[PDB]
Parts: structure tokens; sequence; C-alpha cells
């Protein structure tokens, strides 16, 4: 096998709130930790255990419990969640040597769950200048007005999701206090562009509110969801 | 029990050579690794070293050397590849110890744009009257994107797109603004070719 699972992969919590990070695995090492990456510490160990059944205080142990229940089983639990402790976190699985990692877990603690808001997504056409010089046509998508940074942007061509020719910003911008945004090009051919069957659609999967959770405001609960903006090829001259 | 890298980001040009300095404070016999992350999965192991040969190998000719001596285990790279782009940590372990982070190295290496033609495009979101941006692009690894200034205006740091073609490597960044009439020539007023969207059937 080959594998290190976290879950969830991301998560809102309100101050005083229980949050448990779970993480398994399907290598059957006696060894389990949790890393927190925050801009400047890169990871910091919080728990750790040398087999089922034990746990073993990491370095920032304070705020945190683990519990290794079984050997493929590591969990962290925020028994009473604070602000300092939205990160991203990352669990790994140990042979005394090298560590095998998860994807990681993004994690918000807020003070006001009502700043939690979905993006806007627009998709900006391809300029016309662009084409007619170089023969290939930029698309822009552009989200914004999400609280929390939680999302990953895709594209669509025909119904198939795209990579060749997409570049998308690697992080979040922060636009106001509770606010971010973020775009990405996709750059095909002119060709291509001016081919009115073909089908481009721009999504952002948003995670927020779980259905469980209560949402205190007189509005739709910012649950999680996928919102997309489209276009579709235009002929020319 | 600790780990010191001294340069948090390192910008290198594609063709150059790489070196990341590791300085670590260790009681025992310290355990040495380099671990290497791609945008946002988790890390994956680059190269280790435990005993015997001083210069450990990883994947792609990198290299890094332990020192007693000087406490130190320098990764380097003959030439470095767009593709290398990634943050590099540095840890140390040791007998019955946890793996200890340094706080990482981005590395950024910049692709050869052999001919750039830089231009600035204001596109338009159709479905939103009045929506558009500016698209800068095609522009040269060398030169530095402008700095957002005001309020209500943004402009994204650059990133490179890839075709499946040989060249087709494009630098670009995006700006808008909230702003009543500010043109694409000045909130990028640091650079070349400004084609306005006049539009032209033939
Ligand atoms: C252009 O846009 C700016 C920025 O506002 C933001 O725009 C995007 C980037 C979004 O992602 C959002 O984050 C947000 O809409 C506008 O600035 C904002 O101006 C308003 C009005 O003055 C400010 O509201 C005030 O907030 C203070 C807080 O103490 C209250 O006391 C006031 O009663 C009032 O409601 C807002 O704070 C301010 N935002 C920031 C980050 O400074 C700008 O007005 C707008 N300009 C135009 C011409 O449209
Ligand atoms: C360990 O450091 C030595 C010395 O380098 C300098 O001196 C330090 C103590 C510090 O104050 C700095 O100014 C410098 O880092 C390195 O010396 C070189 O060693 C190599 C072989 O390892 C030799 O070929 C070079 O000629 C030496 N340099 C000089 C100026 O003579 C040494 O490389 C370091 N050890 C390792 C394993 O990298
Ligand atoms: C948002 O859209 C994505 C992409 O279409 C959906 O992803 C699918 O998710 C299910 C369950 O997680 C998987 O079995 C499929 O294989 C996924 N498809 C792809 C292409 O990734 C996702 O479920 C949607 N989410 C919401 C909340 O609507
Ligand atoms: C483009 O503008 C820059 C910035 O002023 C300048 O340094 C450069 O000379 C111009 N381009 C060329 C090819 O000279």
């Amino acid at each position: 096998e080959a594998a290190v699972t976290q879950s969830p992969r991301n998560k809102v919590a309100v101050t005083g709130g229980k949050v448990t990070l779970s993480c398994n695995q399907t290598n059957n090492h006696n060894n389990m930790y949790w890393y927190r990456q925050d801009t400047g510490h890169g990871l910091r160990l919080i728990h750790y255990s040398y087999g089922a059944g034990s746990t073993e205080k990491g370095d920032i142990p304070d705020g945190y419990k683990a519990s290794r229940p079984s050997q493929e089983n590591f969990s962290l639990i925020l028994e009473l969640a604070t602000p300092s402790q939205t990160s991203v976190y990352f669990c790994a699985s140990g042979g005394g040597g090298t560590l095998y990692f998860g994807a990681g877990t993004r994690l918000s603690v807020l003070e006001d769950l009502r700043n939690v808001t979905p993006p806007k997504v627009s998709l900006f056409e391809p300029s016309k200048a662009e084409i007619a010089n170089k023969q290939k046509a930029t698309l822009v998508c552009l989200a914004r007005g999400f609280f929390p940074d939680h999302v990953e942007l895709s594209w669509w061509v025909n119904g198939k999701e795209v990579h060749s020719g997409v570049s998308t910003d690697p992080q979040a911008y922060k636009e106001s206090n509770y606010s971010y945004c973020l775009s990405s090009r996709l750059r095909v051919s002119a060709t291509f562009w001016h081919n009115p069957r073909n089908h481009f659609r721009c999504q952002v999967q948003f995670h927020g509110l779980s259905e469980e959770d209560k949402w205190p405001e007189g509005s739709p609960k910012p649950v999680t969801q996928n919102i997309s903006a489209e276009a579709w090829g235009r002929a020319d001259c | 029990q600790s780990v010191t890298q001294p340069d948090a980001r390192v910008t290198v040009s594609e063709g150059a050579s790489l070196q990341l300095r590791c300085k670590y404070s260790y009681s025992a016999t310290p355990y040495l690794f380099w671990y290497v992350q791609y945008p946002r999965q988790g890390l994956q192991l680059l190269l280790k070293y435990y005993s015997g040969d001083p210069v450990v190998q990883g994947v792609n000719g990198f290299e890094a050397e332990f020192s007693k001596s000087n406490s130190s285990f320098h990764l380097r790279k003959a030439s470095v590849h767009w593709s290398d782009s990634a943050v590099y940590f540095c840890a140390v372990s040791g007998f019955a110890s946890a793996l200890t982070f340094g706080s990482g190295t981005k590395v950024i290496v910049l692709p050869y744009i052999q001919n750039p033609e830089p231009a600035v495009y204001a596109l338009k979101d159709p479905r939103s009257q009045d929506s558009t941006l500016c698209l800068f692009t095609d522009f040269d690894s060398q030169i530095n994107v402008p700095k957002t200034m005001e309020s209500g205006t943004f402009i994204t740091d650059a990133t490179v797109l890839d075709m499946k073609a040989m060249d087709s490597k494009s630098n670009g960044a995006i700006a808008w603004s909230n702003q009543t009439s500010f043109t694409c020539q000045d909130i990028f007023k640091e650079t070349n070719a400004t084609y306005p969207s006049s539009d032209v059937p033939c």
C-alpha cells in the first residue's frame, strides 16, 4: 500500500468549539505525528505516538489533545478552539526513519461565524488584441468576496477538467480583513477559442459550513458548494 | 532539537546552480533530511542521512553534505529547472527523537523567455457591465511586477503558465480597480507595449 489520509480536509470552527482532526494510515507504521505549518515557523510538532494506545507531547502541545486509538488512527482534539489555532495541519506516519505525509487540513477558528462568505466568480474573456497578434487566448477567472480561503479553483472545457495551459494563484490574497481573492489563467490557441462548440467553465469549490452547523444570521447558510462562471468560444470577423 | 535556514526565499534562473543552507543544533548524533513541498500538497522526502557517507544524494542530482565539523547539511543542485520551484525544508531527528523542521526555503526558479513581447490587455466580463481587468503578460522573468499603491486596486504576483508546446511558457500578472476611470496604462506604468481593445472586424 501507500497512504496517509486526513479528514476533514477543510474545517471552520467558532472560538470554543470542539474540533477533531483524524488521520488514518495504511502503512502499519508504529509512529504517527501531527504538525501545523505556519508562516515564519515551517512545520512545528504538536503531538506524536510511538505506538497504538500511547501519546507523547510535541513542542507546542498546549491547546491540543491527542489520541491514538489503534495502529492506523491518530486524532488531534482541540477541546476549546481558539483563533490562534487556525492553521494548516499535516499528519504523518513513520517507520523510525523518513516520514510519509498527508495532504493537509485547512482549519479556521473564528470569533464570529458570520464572516464566512462564499465567493462571486467572474469569467473575463480573451483580449481580441492578444488574439490577433499572438494567436493565443488568455481567459482569466477571478473569484472574490470569500471569507474562509478554503477553496480550489478548477477549469473545465467541454465537461472535462483541464490542466495544460492553466496557471492559478498559489495563495489567495486578502483584499479586506474578512475577504479573499484568487485568479487564474487559461491560455488556449486562437483557433480553439474561436470554435463556438467549445465550452469553457471556471469552477471554484468553496468549503464552508456543514448542514449540521448552526448559522446565527438571517441569510443563506454559507454551506460548502461549487460556484461557476462559464463562456463559449466565439466566431470572428 | 533545532534546525536553522537563514534564507526564506531564493530566486534563481533556470540553468544556474542552487545551494540551500541548513544549520542544526542537536545533541546526539543527529539524523538529517531534506523534504520538499509542491504547491498545496504534503511534504515528500528529497534526501536523507543517518551514518557513513557524509554526502547523500537524492533524485535529480540533489546533494546534501553532512559535517559534524561545522554543523551544516547544505543542499545543492548543479543546474536548476523550472519544475524545481518548491519549498525546501530541512529536518533533524535522532534515536527516539521526532523530526524537527526548519522554517523552510521557497525556491523560485525563473524560466528563460526567449522572445518576450510585453503587452497589457484590458479584458471584459460580459455578464457584468463595467467589469474589466488588466492582463500583463509575456514579459521577461527578470522584470519586477509593479506593486499596489491605492486601496480598491490590486495587482497579483507573477505566475508562469505552460501550454503543451516546446515554447509556450508565459509570465502573467492581473490587476483591477473599483475606480471610475483608470486604465491599464497607468496601473502598470513601469513597463512596455500597451495594446488597447480597440477592436477590428478585419
Ligand atoms: C472601492 O473598494 C474599497 C474596498 O472595499 C472592498 O472592496 C473589495 C476589495 C471587496 O473584497 C470588499 O473587501 C470591500 O467591499 C472601498 O473601501 C471601503 O469603503 C467603505 C465606505 O467608506 C468602507 O466602509 C466603511 O467602514 C467603516 C469601518 O469603520 C465604517 O465606520 C463606515 O460606516 C463605512 O461602512 C470600508 O471599510 C472600506 N474598505 C476598506 C478595506 O477600507 C471603497 O469605498 C470603494 N470605492 C469606490 C469609489 O467604490
Ligand atoms: C566547514 O567550514 C570550513 C571553513 O569555512 C569557513 O570557516 C568557517 C569556520 C566560517 O567562519 C566561514 O568563514 C567559512 O565557512 C570549510 O572549509 C573548506 O573546506 C573544504 C573541504 O571541506 C576545502 O576544500 C576548502 O578549501 C575550505 N575553505 C577554505 C577557505 O580553506 C568546510 O568546507 C566546511 N565543512 C564542510 C563539510 O562543508
Ligand atoms: C463540486 O464539483 C466537484 C467536481 O465536479 C465534485 O467532485 C466529485 O466529488 C465526488 C465525491 O466527492 C467524487 O466521487 C467525484 O469523483 C468528484 N469528481 C471530480 C471530477 O473530482 C464535488 O463533489 C462537488 N461538490 C459539491 C459540494 O457540489
Ligand atoms: C522596457 O522598459 C524597461 C523599463 O523601463 C526598460 O528597462 C527596457 O529598456 C524596455 N525594453 C527594452 C527591450 O529595452
